[PDB]
């Protein structure tokens, strides 16, 4: 009392009341995206402090976007961030798995029951799932060339079935399909350009096998020179063409009106020179990183070549790819070599922007989406879109195993581990039944969403998958139940087991904390 | 336990939501009190808007994306119908209230079946069946017509029905044939598209609006450098210069040094040769009229003035380049490279003056076949020169989207109510729920025809009620509101025509923002 332990302001909470909290706390967190889940799902907007908009359907997203400070949430921001950076799809479905869990064991934990065996039984129930994932998962070893690409395309399509281009899901998925097919063995995203222009519609996006990129700055002059090429040659540069100084540690000393006029001409004859080297290697078109000079622009339009100067390093990487060329910061070396071919190149109008197109190349590893729309956040969310399409494209090349959705897979799951449970005996057997039923959670959310009657789907369903139907889950425009994989529901095995491991380890760690401390400021 | 307040959010306690229908409801209502603002608008018989800056400027105008852009809103809802007209305005050029007006009562006609007990998903679903088969029935009933130089008539009419809303129907007739000369003479014809850099729009206060007129030119606001110089040249060959009539002058770091007496007076004497040589050297070529990009000395203006070549300072890049390409002559950047074959011909260069101002501009005319073009327009007023300018750039537009594509419907309302019967026939074979949202489409979509008879001051549903019956009785979907009162309803007839795009765009454009603002179900915002 007099000298005090620790400093003021210290705060402590400690024992059974705590630990409800943090499951109590969980349950708004899983509140918060509840209702963007499945065919039918809707999606929210976030008002920042300076006014900007975002309307999103993404779990990631919309977790990152609120500002979660409780110590205990962060966890369920945390593991949807692993499950977006791991296989970039199935944000929601691992929160609400993780919350369904800690309202589950919360009367077991409030009975006075010690958390280290709900841990063990936790663990023992994920090990069992995975495992008994891995063993139904379907797969065909040597299917075809063009039976590789259906599994792709109907992956892709129940990727973007809940997203805002529902309705043209057949018409992106070949184009997905497409762009992840044209692309090396790294599979890199960076090859691949997402550019969006406003106006148009959305049938009005296109890809282009080649590269395609904005209008930079352009000098007078740049309007006389011609704007389409059949067969070019293309110099990709890192060198700066324009009248300057040497270097910046130069200084020029002379005593004569000839040396000083020789001086001058000096520099218009480097300039020159560099000019002329590069127009007698044969290229009509010219790209740099670096500033075009208006003398190098009127060189080049006096004889019919074009020019192009602060391309971005990006682009030019992705046109070098898509051309096969490289960079050259020298021009005393121009070889043939060295210069890209095209089939060809134009500029054209888009929707009030000037762009220009390099198509043709059959060579390319590379590709380029132009996204059309009515506004900034509808563009943006079509890009959020594809892109949950696109790396689920790029593992399903990696491994080709995939199961049933719709709820299949988490009703046949729940069926083996309440069949299990009945084996053994003690506190063990209610814990792993308790886990059997948190598995029903996506099923029962996606016919609420809908604005079905969930308890006798749910009766049905589970009716179905005792008599011995593994892939049966909900029908959305049937109001019923169906066989999910003649339908072509699919998704990749890794979707599930990814899921299962994130949300039963966040489960545990929330669980085996006893007290929380918090320090001043 | 007592689960006493517990903080999860930051500043939990100034933030609030909106979940439910009544976040749908406040979007449907903010989109509708948008929509009647800008409904007034619409039709040869709308009035127009004044808007006070933040600065206290005044602008007065009709056009519905400009009245957007200046409006300043916190509804997100409005902020998106914001985005959506200006969306309208970049990728076509005109119809950008229209677009508007009927997501508004679009949005409006979705409430009722939303209060029925609908999901919303049903609705956007079947506003994209409605929308689809609407787009197909449109092409059906198009006409193609033409894009030739010869003719230019179905240009001329397309053009004033364009400008037929706007202040300048006064003499629409005369600007609607400078705009169709003007895209004609600039645009690109084996690749079908125009550039609008080729074309230079100018106004200066003062005259008549009636003075507008169209130069198959130049005109810069410069004059000729030396006060007593001639005002006007009739055979113009011009010298384009990028370099300042001054001794040269490296850009590297240097210094000169002068050690004695003989190289002062070797310094002096090169700096006057230097002059001369420069002058003698622009002579050689035979050119009679210069134009540099940078100032010149007072050595340099008397030389000119004295071997009689009048010359221009200080013009811009823009206006060099549009020179260059008038006059069919190359820029240089050196004295050393000019030659002979380097020049353009110009047949006219003057020096027009304005009244009691000493404002006075240089025009240059009359040259061999040019790709640039300008327009003077004069006018009484600022807002006038403005509103002139914005009602060309929408003349201009629509030439283009004729040139882009030369098949056009007839307005008045009569593709919209041939749409709207369309919709509806289709309807009736739906038998799973979505004909109520088909059918609430096919009430949305005539929108149109109510708003252009209120504005024109007749009854709409008995107007609309009658052309609907006309139209199912015989066989013209060529059959709207008369506006203007001239006794007939026939649109062919009376010479009432728009692009084809112009409508598809509105459509679709407006369908998927209603979808998108239909899709949303939670807002969070601060307080
Ligand atoms: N056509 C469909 N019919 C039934 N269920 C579907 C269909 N498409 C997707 N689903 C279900 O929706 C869920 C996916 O939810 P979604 O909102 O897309 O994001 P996430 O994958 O992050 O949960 C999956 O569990 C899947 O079973
Ligand atoms: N002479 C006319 N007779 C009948 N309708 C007309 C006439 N001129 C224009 N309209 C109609 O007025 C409508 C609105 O056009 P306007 O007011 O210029 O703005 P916007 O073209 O941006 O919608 C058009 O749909 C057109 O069909
Ligand atoms: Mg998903
Ligand atoms: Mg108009």
């Amino acid at each position: 009392t007099p000298v005090i332990l620790l400093k003021e302001g210290t705060d402590s909470s400690q024992g059974i009341p705590q630990l409800v909290s943090n499951i109590s706390a969980c349950q708004v967190i899983a509140e918060a995206v509840r209702t963007t889940l499945g065919p039918r799902g809707m999606d929210k907007l976030i008002v920042d402090g300076r006014g900007k908009a975002t309307i999103s359907n993404d779990g990631a997203t919309i977790l990152k976007l609120l500002d979660v400070v409780h110590p205990a949430a962060k966890t369920l921001v945390d593991i949807a961030k692993s499950q977006d950076a791991e296989v970039g799809d199935g944000t929601t479905s691992v929160t609400l798995l993780a919350a369904e869990f800690l309202k589950q064991v919360k009367p077991y934990v409030e009975e006075g029951l010690h958390p280290q065996i709900i841990i063990r039984a936790f663990r023992t129930a994920t090990q069992l799932a995975v495992n008994k994932i891995k063993e139904i998962a379907v797969t065909v070893k040597k299917a075809d060339k063009v039976e590789q690409r259906k599994l792709l395309e109907k992956c892709a399509m129940t990727a973007l079935s809940s997203k805002l281009i529902s309705q043209q899901k057949a018409f992106f998925a070949k184009m997905v399909v497409d762009a992840v097919m044209m692309l090396d063995d790294l599979l890199q995203l960076k090859m691949i350009g997402i550019k969006k222009v406003q106006g148009g519609a959305l049938e009005d996006s296109q890809l282009v096998a080649g590269v395609a990129f904005k209008k930079t700055f352009s000098y007078a002059g740049f309007e006389m020179q011609p704007k389409k090429y059949h067969n070019p040659k293309i110099a990709l540069l890192n060198v700066e063409l324009e009248l300057k100084a040497e270097k910046d540690n130069a200084e020029i000393r002379v005593h004569t009106v000839e040396d000083y006029q020789a001086i001058v001409d000096a520099e218009w004859n480097i300039l020159y020179d560099k000019l002329e080297k590069i127009h007698h290697s044969g290229a009509k078109v010219v790209l740099s990183k670096l500033p075009i000079g208006d003398v190098a622009t009127q060189y080049f339009a006096d004889r019919d070549m074009f020019c192009a100067g602060r391309v971005p390093e990006e682009d030019l990487k992705r046109t070098m790819m898509a051309c096969g060329g490289s960079i050259q910061t020298s021009v005393n070396a121009l070889s043939a070599d060295v210069l890209g071919r095209c089939q060809v190149f134009e500029e054209t109008q888009i929707g009030g922007e000037r762009y220009n197109f390099f198509t043709g190349c059959p060579k390319a590893k590379t590709c380029t989406f132009i996204l059309r729309g009515g506004a900034e956040q509808f563009m943006e969310e079509t890009e959020r879109s594809l892109h949950d399409a696109i790396m689920i494209v790029r593992r399903a090349i990696k491994n080709d195993s995939v199961v049933a959705g719709g709820g299949a897979i988490e009703m046949e799951l729940s069926k083996y581990l309440r069949d299990y449970s009945r084996t053994i005996p003690g506190k063990q057997q209610l814990l792993i039944g308790a886990y059997a039923k948190a598995l029903e959670i996506i099923p029962r959310q996606l016919c609420d969403n809908a604005g079905f009657d969930a308890t006798n789907i749910l009766n049905k369903l589970r009716a179905r998958h005792a008599q011995g139907g593994t892939w049966y889950g909900v029908d959305i425009n049937n109001e019923d139940i169906a066989d999910n994989f003649e339908a072509f529901v699919w998704e990749p095995a890794m979707v599930r087991i990814n899921a299962l491991t994130a949300a039963s380890e966040a489960a545990c760690l929330i669980v085996s904390v006893d007290e929380t401390i918090k320090n001043p400021r | 336990e007592y689960g006493r307040p517990f903080l999860i959010i930051k500043d939990q306690d100034r933030k609030s939501r909106l979940m439910g229908l009544e976040a749908l409801k406040s979007h449907i209502m903010a989109a509708k009190a948008v929509a009647n603002t800008m409904r007034t608008s619409l039709g040869p018989n709308g009035l127009d808007k004044m808007m006070v800056d933040k600065d206290g400027d005044v602008t007065v105008t009709n056009d519905g994306a400009t009245i957007l852009s200046m409006m300043d809103v916190d509804h997100q809802i409005a902020k998106l119908m914001v985005e959506l007209s200006k969306s309208q305005d970049d990728e076509i050029g005109d119809g950008t209230t229209g677009v508007v007006v009927l997501a508004g009562a679009l949005l409006e006609e979705a409430e009722q079946l939303l209060d029925r007990g609908i999901h919303p998903i049903r609705i956007a679903d079947g506003y994209e069946q409605a929308a689809r088969v609407a787009i197909e029935h449109l092409d059906k009933i198009s006409d193609s017509v033409l894009v030739d130089i010869k003719d230019t008539e179905p240009l001329i009419q397309t053009a004033k029905t364009t400008l037929g809303s706007k202040v300048v129907n006064s003499c629409h007739r005369q600007m609607a044939e400078i705009a169709v000369n003007a895209v004609l003479t600039v645009a690109d014809m084996e690749r079908r598209d125009v550039d609008f850099e080729l074309i230079k729009v100018e106004g200066k206060v003062g005259g008549r609006l009636e003075d507008t007129k169209l130069i198959k030119g130049v005109i810069v606001d410069k004059d000729f450098s030396h006060p007593q110089m001639p005002k006007k040249v009739e055979d113009a060959k011009i010298a384009i210069l990028t370099c300042p009539f001054e001794p040269p002058k490296p850009k590297t770091k240097h210094k000169l040094d002068v050690t004695s007496v003989e190289d002062y007076k070797a310094l002096q004497k090169y700096e006057k040769e230097k002059f001369e040589e420069m002058i003698q050297q622009i002579k050689e070529t035979g050119a009679n009229l210069a134009i540099c990009q940078w100032g010149f000395d007072d050595e340099a203006n008397h030389l000119l003035l004295q071997n009689n070549l009048p010359a221009v300072r200080w013009v811009g890049g823009p206006e060099i380049e549009l020179i260059a390409i008038a006059t069919g002559g190359r820029i240089v950047p050196r004295f050393s490279e000019l030659t002979a074959e380097k020049l353009g011909f110009a047949g006219l260069v003057q020096e027009i003056s304005f009244g009691t101002t000493k404002d006075k501009m240089l025009v240059i005319e009359q040259c061999k076949n040019s790709r640039a073009v300008t327009i003077f327009i004069r006018g009484g007023n600022k807002m006038i020169i403005e509103e002139a300018k914005r009602s060309l750039h929408d003349a201009l537009c629509v030439i283009r989207n004729l040139i882009r594509d030369n098949r056009v419907v007839y307005g008045g309302g009569a593709a919209e109510i041939s749409c709207a019967l369309a919709v509806s026939q289709e309807a009736d074979k739906c038998p799973t729920l979505e004909q109520y949202a088909m059918r609430a489409f096919a009430d949305a979509l005539e929108v149109i025809p109510m708003a252009l008879s209120e504005n024109s001051g007749m009854n709409p549903i008995q107007t609309m009620t009658e052309v609907r019956a006309r139209q199912v009785k015989e066989m013209n979907p060529a059959l709207g509101i008369d506006c203007l009162h001239k006794g007939t309803n026939d649109m062919k007839q009376q010479h009432v025509i728009e692009t084809l795009i112009g409508k598809k765009q509105q459509i679709s454009l407006a369908t998927q923002m209603v979808r998108m603002i239909l899709k949303i179900d939670d807002i969070r915002k601060p307080g």
